[PDB]
């Protein structure tokens, strides 16, 4: 099974500052030009909603404050304009073959 | 708009089984997968298995292969998840996520309220 | 009737030697692009006018002279020796763009091993957009901007054309096709290691099940619901688009690619393995069975097309908007996907297609391997190893740009320019040479003393006035009609025409190069040079 681990564990909530979250995909590779990886957002007491899909495009009804970069193995998230309404847990999920799993969780709290 | 309804809270019993429904409507039913994630209280998400309406395939996460099954229903557009050998630590929140329209393969922000068994 | 046994024996012997992948894949989509019905009659006209006499002439020349395709000019016209280099370059371009179809077929065969057919599945497998599993089996409205599951499979799995924005943007090389073409070239090199294949056991057994599989596929297509809408379009007169539309050039290209004359494949096979064994009838029965196989393939393709049109609720000629060599692996895919024994029939069809492609490739390389060994019988003929591997590596290096993600953009480009006008002008040059610069009466006396009977008056008047003028008119129609290439949601730019003209020039410029070079080695005025280059040589 394709394992997926996240190097960060906890970040600090800072207004107008950069907060990166990276989840490695060393046991994976681009299949048909599009990155089989997504980004979610699970608020406390709320179901996980879609944040960024394919690691390059923006989801439906998602503000432009989030932007995913990287291709192939390494992937990062740009949350440069982070306000106080972005205190949730972001997960990763790869869709390469039958290996659908989730990360460990990267919450933010200062 | 695509409203995805679910069942209500139930009770957990040692050795019994439950059945969580997922009525999806708003788009083409038998064209996208119906995921079933498991959110433990305080822990992170966890995948169980996917099912495609049309009796095409039924995948699992390797651990939930013999503990849970997925049955489709193209008539009422509902998706069931019958568990087996329910234990004490198996009390969590089971959502119902719908896959994308093909190439992308992502959650289309169509999630249920969550049927937390207790 | 009276000689049904001998007739069926000759039919078996020719279907074991004549049928190839060309008359099965190149003909259906070409006929569909020009419209069904309005292409069959011009096809037969072009055939009976300029494909049968050239076939018989090439066979007689190969049986009499007993030399390679380039070595014939060493005893007829030494000045016209560039035809050999032209044929070599034409075959090089072919093998550069012909191996792609075999690679796709072998990839389909490899992917057709699972229990669930990949053509009947579009549930986020590789890449699917606006899919429709059942055409009319679940009461679905086939709206616009909708693609079939087999179309999405061919577009996103066997070659990833989505990574390439067109011909001007060529990405990387797909390893799934490179590792396939490597094994293809490896199994091809092991079959031409020596070049002794006259009465092989493998051919007699591999030329049997193709017939029955074609028969059962035709039966399945005939008993398919809603398949009667393709038969009417395949047998429609359609005289309105046959006056000045430029249809005869496509029929000429098809009949020249399918029959064999114009590629050097008939001369290499007539140089040996046959010497006065019922001539003047073998070419006839070969052309007959080739035309019958081509007609059956076109009928099956148009039947499946009409079935898909009745299923999609659209016109028959509007199902495949601008599909080129992609019409095969879509219609046949949807045809196999609607059979009880889907996996078995699919693997059998893929195996017979692979064997047919291999047998067609072994015939094309034989026209170039044994040809150059006559002019150099002491450095390359005795070796038999350092040249076959060399030409294999050369053809592999040339067939590497077509393995790009935009492979369909290169195959469609090397389809109408690398073999369209070049084969036609080579055939015209060789025919006018053997007719005027060699003597029609000389060839008549030669075939008389060889066989024992003179050909009919229809063949003697053909090679002198009918065939040359008709081929010249075909070349004029080619030159006066600029091609208009257009693939799936893509328009070829203006430089594509210039690139195609340049490609169709290097395979023809060798003949004038040798003509100009021949007038320098021999000294004297132009008159003696011409009278020496025109007259043949003596052993
Ligand atoms: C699948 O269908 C959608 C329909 O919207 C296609 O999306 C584009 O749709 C807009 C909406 O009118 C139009 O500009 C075109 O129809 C499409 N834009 C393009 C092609 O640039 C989408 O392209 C379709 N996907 C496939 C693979 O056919
Ligand atoms: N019908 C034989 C096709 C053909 C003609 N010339 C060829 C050269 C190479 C090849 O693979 C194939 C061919
Ligand atoms: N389908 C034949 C394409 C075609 C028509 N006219 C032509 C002239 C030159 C050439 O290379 C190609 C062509
Ligand atoms: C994964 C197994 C692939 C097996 C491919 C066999 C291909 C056989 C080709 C035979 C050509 C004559
Ligand atoms: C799906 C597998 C595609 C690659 C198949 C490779 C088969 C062996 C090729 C050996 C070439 C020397
Ligand atoms: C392919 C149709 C023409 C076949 C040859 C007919 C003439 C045979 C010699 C009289
Ligand atoms: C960008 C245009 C590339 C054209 C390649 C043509 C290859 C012909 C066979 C060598
Ligand atoms: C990503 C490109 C992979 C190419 C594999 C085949 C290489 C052939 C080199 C001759
Ligand atoms: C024996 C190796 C020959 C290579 C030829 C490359 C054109
Ligand atoms: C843009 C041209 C790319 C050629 C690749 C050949 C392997
Ligand atoms: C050795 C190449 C000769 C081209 C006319
Ligand atoms: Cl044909």
């Amino acid at each position: 099974d394709i394992v997926l681990t996240q190097s960060p564990a906890s970040l600090a909530v800072s207004l107008g500052q950069r907060a990166t979250i990276s989840c490695r995909a060393s046991e994976s590779v681009d299949n048909y030009g599009i990155s089989f990886l997504n980004w979610f957002q699970q608020k406390p007491g709320q179901p996980p909603k879609l944040l960024i899909y394919a690691a390059s495009n923006q989801g439906s009804g998602v503000p432009a404050r989030f932007s995913g970069s990287g291709s192939g193995t390494y992937f990062s998230l740009n949350i440069h304009p982070m306000e106080e309404d972005d205190t949730a847990v972001y997960f990763c999920q790869q869709t390469k073959g039958v290996s659908w799993t989730f990360g460990g969780g990267t919450k933010v709290e200062i | 708009q695509v409203q995805l309804q679910q069942s209500g809270p139930e009770l957990v019993k040692l050795g019994a089984s439950v059945r969580i429904s997922c009525k999806a409507s708003g788009y083409r039913f038998s064209y996208s997968w119906m995921n079933w994630v498991k959110q433990r209280p305080g822990k992170g998400l966890e995948w169980i298995g996917r099912i495609y309406p049309g009796d095409g395939d039924t995948k699992y996460s390797g651990k939930f292969k013999g503990k849970a099954t997925l049955t489709a229903d193209k008539s009422s557009s509902t998706v069931y998840m019958q568990l087996s050998s329910l234990t004490s630590e198996d009390s969590a929140v089971y959502f119902c996520a719908r896959s994308a329209y093909g190439s992308e393969g992502f959650a289309m922000d169509y999630w249920g309220q969550g049927t937390s068994v207790t | 009737r009276e000689t049904w046994g001998k007739k069926v024996d000759f039919l078996l012997s020719v279907i074991g030697y004549a049928v190839d992948l060309g008359n099965v894949w190149r003909f259906p989509y070409i006929c569909y692009q020009n419209g069904g019905g309005a292409f069959l009659l011009p096809y037969t006209i072009m055939a009976i006018f300029g494909g049968i006499p050239l076939f018989y002439m090439e066979l007689a020349l190969g049986q009499y002279h007993r030399n390679g395709c380039i070595s014939i000019w060493r005893k007829i016209c030494p000045i016209f020796k560039g035809i050999g280099y032209a044929i070599c370059i034409i075959a090089f371009y072919i093998a550069s763009y012909y191996n792609t179809i075999m690679a796709w077929a072998l990839y389909y065969l490899i992917s057709s091993f699972t229990d669930q057919l990949p053509w009947t599945s579009c549930k986020n497998s590789w890449n699917t957009g606006n899919c429709t599993n059942y055409f009319s089996e679940d009461n679905i409205t086939w709206t616009l901007h909708s693609t079939s599951p087999a179309e999405e499979f061919y577009t996103r799995h066997v070659l990833q054309i989505h990574r390439s924005k067109g011909l001007q943007d060529l990405g990387g090389i797909s390893w799934q096709l490179a590792l396939c073409i490597m094994l293809i070239f490896t199994v091809i090199y092991f079959s031409i290691w020596k070049g002794v294949k006259t009465s092989g056991k493998v051919v007699w057994v591999t030329a049997t099940f193709p017939y029955i599989i074609l028969s059962v596929l035709l039966v399945r297509g005939a008993t398919l619901p809603g398949a009667w809408r393709g038969v009417l379009f395949y047998l429609k007169p359609n005289w309105q688009k046959l006056l000045e539309t430029g249809v005869w050039i496509d029929a000429a290209a098809q009949i020249f690619f399918s029959l064999g004359p114009g590629f050097g494949v008939l001369l290499a096979f007539a140089s040996y393995n046959k010497f006065n064994n019922n001539c003047y009838q073998d070419a006839l029965v070969t052309s007959v069975v080739n035309c019958m196989t081509s007609f059956v393939s076109g009928f099956v393709i148009f039947t499946v097309l009409g079935y898909m049109a009745e299923m999609r609720n659209e016109d028959v000629s509007e199902v495949a908007k601008d599909a080129g060599p992609s019409l095969l692996f879509i219609t046949y895919a949807e045809a196999i996907a609607n059979m009880p024994a889907s996996t078995f029939f699919a693997i059998i069809f893929f195996l017979m297609l692979i064997t047919l492609g291999l047998d067609s490739t072994f015939a094309g390389l034989e026209g170039v391997i044994t040809a150059v060994l006559d002019e150099f019988p002491h450095v390359w003929a005795k070796r038999r190893e350092r040249f076959v591997l060399a030409v294999v590596i050369t053809c592999f290096f040339g067939s590497l740009v077509t393995l790009t993600f935009g492979g369909a953009y290169v195959v469609k480009l090397l389809e109408e320019y690398a073999t369209g006008p070049a084969v036609l002008t080579v055939a015209l040059i060789e025919a006018v040479a053997v007719s005027w610069f060699y003597g029609i009466t000389q060839f008549c006396r030669d075939v008389k003393e060889m066989l024992g009977f003179s050909p009919g008056w229809f063949w003697r008047i053909c090679w002198v006035a009918i065939s040359p003028l008709f081929l010249l008119f075909i070349i004029c129609s080619f030159l006066m009609s600029p091609p208009q290439l257009r693939l799936f949601q893509y328009n070829y730019p203006y430089w594509s025409i210039i690139l195609g003209y340049c490609i169709g020039t290097s395979s023809f410029i060798c003949i004038p190069t040798y003509i100009a070079y021949r007038l320098i080695i021999t000294p004297g005025t132009f008159k003696e040079r011409i009278i020496k280059s025109i007259t043949p040589e003596t052993p």
